């Protein structure tokens, strides 16, 4: 899950206190808990690999379903692969 | 009989701004227009399936902006980079090309463009939020300096097909070619050209930092969303014929039934105030979209080509072009070739030289009063009339207007040089 | 209603200008300075831009210039014959009207 | 092994009809609403700014 | 409605000004796009709001 | 890729060797003079 546009100590917090308005919980544990710009990821764990994106996240994030068992993996997306020309004179 | 042909030329670059993407916004419908109240969105249930059209409409547009952002700069299958040393020719694209020595690794002039146009949503937060977009600016400098990078080495190649490197004056004489200027004359003035190059793009720079208004067609994209979210904002404050505006007055005053009639109200002119809202941005998306379509072409047919289309990649005969990223949209660098310094010549036709009708094949007769020579269209360039130059169709007395000239056959003289005598 | 701000005398002299230009000078006045051309050379020019010589324009030029000729006053008769030929700028003036 | 090559030709004309501009209207939102009434005008200021 | 028209006059103009550029400034290679049969030139006549 | 002997019918010339930066040293054949060469030259 996503919730947009806070923090995730905001989110930590109000999970914490029993404030937060839905009642379904997500585990929540170490790891899968990832501050995006979009919002606070809960329930993906993120990989410094980058991968062509798959499910739009959202400010340069994507996530997929990926074997490392298999989860949700969130990661910066790439671009493409680089190919530097040979120029010369 | 007069035909003016340029003996001069001039390099020009003209900036083209196009928006290409507008803020993605997302509306709660239920706190909008019920906030913080069971009553009201109980009573806001009876009218159907509003907020769920409502919801569908924003989340359309958003996944638009994103496929807007995505068509136009992600146009290249590989992150190409330029060599080490930034030498093309002559020509100085340092303006243009990312700078390595500043976070966001953005060129000049995408740094000035950025700095023109004005995360947490600490403004409008009643409902409203903004969602950001899918690539983020740095990944855009990205492709923007991959489209460069393949241009400014492998010219058109890249773009349809893998990349193949070129050193840069010959594409440029491959595109003189294309305009229909031959290749000499990009390699004796090779210099003169490079330096007008430079000195366009440095014009560029002046030429945007100094106009704040150079930039109004992303400002005003900027400007009307902020509008657009202000007025529904505003309209929260609207009784709409409601003894108040604010629904947790209503309800701790007055008893459920008179409650109901004043919530009824306030359902109406906020749904009212959403249905416009929504409308409005449909229509703007819709703009957008064309506008987006139109970078897009423009991003494959003159940055990733060379074009034939007049005015469509910019005034004069189009060479190249340059992208460069800005806030919610993409500003081309066109480089075009305006002819300069045109003089009169007499012209004819055809010329007859035996009872021959003698036709150019690539170019016009000319005379320089005294003596008819063939030049190319674009660019004076006398050459004498010759058989190789020009192609023979039909008699003398056919073609109207029709001139007497010498046509020099290369092969009688050197025939003649060889003794013809034998003995 | 507001008036369109440029008036449709400014039009037809817009529309003169770009005439005189294509007549005078092909499409070099609009990618750089008008350069005077004589016009069969012009269409000498969009003879080979299609694919087809210059001979072929010189020797039936005459032919060129009364099929050009004709279709003009074909033209003519076209439009003012057929009510319907600008159906296209009607039906905005009609929705217009019937909006308002 | 055949192809067919024209031996003449037609210079032809065609005529393409485009729209450029709408008529530009304008309205009195006001007056259209409440036309010459203070207090049609006073409970319309009530629906914010349509 | 007005908006929804304009849209699509918008959409008119911008053809019209692309066929104004590459029919009469230009000699275009597009197949149908400056009428029927092979280009040579255009000629451009004012029409209301057209 | 369909490489040709570079001649006088494939190339133009324009201006002199001095101008064009860049420029390589090489044979340029002239189908012309070579012909003329196998026609006998001695006359005699
Ligand atoms: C390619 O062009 C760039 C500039 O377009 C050359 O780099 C240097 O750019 C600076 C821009 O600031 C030029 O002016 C400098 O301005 C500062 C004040 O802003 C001043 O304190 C400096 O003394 C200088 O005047 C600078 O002149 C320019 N360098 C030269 C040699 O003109 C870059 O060198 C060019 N590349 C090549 C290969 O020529
Ligand atoms: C075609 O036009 C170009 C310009 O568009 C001509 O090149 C220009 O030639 C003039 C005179 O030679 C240059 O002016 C000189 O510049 C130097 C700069 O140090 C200055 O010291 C001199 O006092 C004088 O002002 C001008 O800079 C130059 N422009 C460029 C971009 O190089 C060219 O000669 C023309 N060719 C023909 C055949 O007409
Ligand atoms: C190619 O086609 C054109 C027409 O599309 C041919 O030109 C046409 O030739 C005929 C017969 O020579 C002309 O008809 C004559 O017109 C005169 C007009 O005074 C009339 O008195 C005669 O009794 C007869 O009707 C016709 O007008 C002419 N069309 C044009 C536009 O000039 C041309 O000959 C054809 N060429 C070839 C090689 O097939
Ligand atoms: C037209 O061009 C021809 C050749 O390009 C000019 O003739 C040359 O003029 C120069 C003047 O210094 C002489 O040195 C050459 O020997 C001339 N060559 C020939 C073959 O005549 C001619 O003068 C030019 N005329 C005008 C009016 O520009
Ligand atoms: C080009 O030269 C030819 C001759 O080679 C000219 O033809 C002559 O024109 C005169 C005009 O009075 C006639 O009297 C001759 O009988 C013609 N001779 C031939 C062989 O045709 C022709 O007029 C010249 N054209 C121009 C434009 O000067
Ligand atoms: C191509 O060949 C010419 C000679 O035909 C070279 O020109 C000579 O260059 C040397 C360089 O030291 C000079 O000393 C000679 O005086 C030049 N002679 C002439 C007649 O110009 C030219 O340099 C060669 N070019 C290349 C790239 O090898
Ligand atoms: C979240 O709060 C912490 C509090 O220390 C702050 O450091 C961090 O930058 C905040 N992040 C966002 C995205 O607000
Ligand atoms: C191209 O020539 C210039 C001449 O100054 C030289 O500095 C540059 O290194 C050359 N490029 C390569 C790839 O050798
Ligand atoms: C064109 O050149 C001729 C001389 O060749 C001159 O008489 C005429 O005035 C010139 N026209 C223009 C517009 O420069």
């Amino acid at each position: 899950v996503l919730y947009q546009g806070v923090n995730c100590t905001e989110v930590s917090v109000a999970i914490h206190a029993d404030q937060l308005t839905p009642t379904w919980r997500v585990y929540s544990t170490g790891s899968n808990v990832f501050q995006t710009r979009a919002g606070c990821l809960i329930g993906a764990e993120y990989v410094n690999n980058s991968y062509e994106c798959d499910i739009p996240i959202g400010a340069g994030i994507c996530a997929s379903y990926q074997t490392q068992s298999q989860s949700i993996i969130a990661y910066t997306m790439s671009l493409g692969a680089e190919n530097s020309v040979a120029y010369s004179n | 009989n007069s035909i003016a042909i340029p003996t001069n030329f001039t390099i020009s670059v003209t900036t083209e701004i196009l928006p290409v993407s507008m803020t993605k916004t997302s509306v709660d419908c239920t706190m909008y227009i019920c906030g913080d109240s069971t009553e009201c969105s109980n009573l806001l249930l009876q009218y159907g399936s509003f907020c769920t059209q409502l919801k569908r409409a924003l989340t359309g547009i958003a996944v638009e902006q994103d496929k807007n952002t995505q068509e136009v700069f992600a146009q290249v299958k590989q992150i190409y980079k330029t060599p080490p040393i930034k030498y093309f020719g002559g020509f100085n694209f340092s303006q243009i090309l990312p700078d390595p020595s500043k976070p966001s690794k953005r060129s000049p002039i995408e740094d000035l463009l950025f700095n023109k146009v004005t995360l947490i949503c600490a403004q409008k937060f009643n409902g409203l939020t903004v969602l950001p977009p899918l690539l983020t600016d740095e990944m855009i400098a990205q492709y923007t300096s991959a489209l460069l990078a393949g241009t400014i080495t492998s010219g058109w190649t890249f773009g349809a097909g893998p990349a193949l490197q070129i050193p840069f004056p010959m594409q440029m004489a491959y595109r003189f070619n294309g305009i229909g200027v031959t290749q000499n004359v990009l390699y004796e003035n090779q210099k003169l050209i490079a330096n007008q190059f430079n000195s366009a793009i440095g014009k560029i720079q002046d030429s945007l930092f100094s106009t704040p208004s150079a930039l109004g067609k992303l400002q005003d994209v900027v400007n009307h969303n902020a509008q657009a979210l202000n007025t529904l904002v505003k309209q929260l404050s609207s009784k709409f014929g409601a003894i108040s505006s604010v629904l947790n007055d209503i309800l701790s005053r007055l008893d459920p039934p008179e409650a109901e009639v004043q919530i009824d109200r306030l359902i109406t002119g906020r749904l009212q105030s959403l249905q416009t809202y929504v409308t409005q941005q449909l229509i703007r998306a819709a703009e957008i979209r064309a506008s987006a379509n139109l970078a897009a072409t423009k991003m494959s047919e003159c940055v990733l080509g060379q074009s034939k289309r007049v005015d469509f990649c910019g005034k004069g005969y189009h060479l190249m072009s340059f992208p460069q990223s800005a806030p919610h949209g993409v500003v081309f660098l066109h480089v075009t070739y305006v002819p300069a310094q045109e003089k009169n010549f007499t012209t004819a036709p055809a010329i007859c030289h035996d009872g021959k009708a003698h036709f150019p094949r690539e170019g016009v007769f000319v005379s320089n009063g005294t003596h008819w020579f063939l030049t190319q269209r674009n660019f004076y360039e006398p050459q004498i009339i010759t058989t190789d130059n020009t192609f023979v169709s039909g008699n003398c007395d056919v073609v109207i207007g029709i001139v007497n000239n010498t046509v020099y056959d290369p092969l009688q003289l050197e025939l003649d040089s060889f003794k013809e005598e034998l003995d």
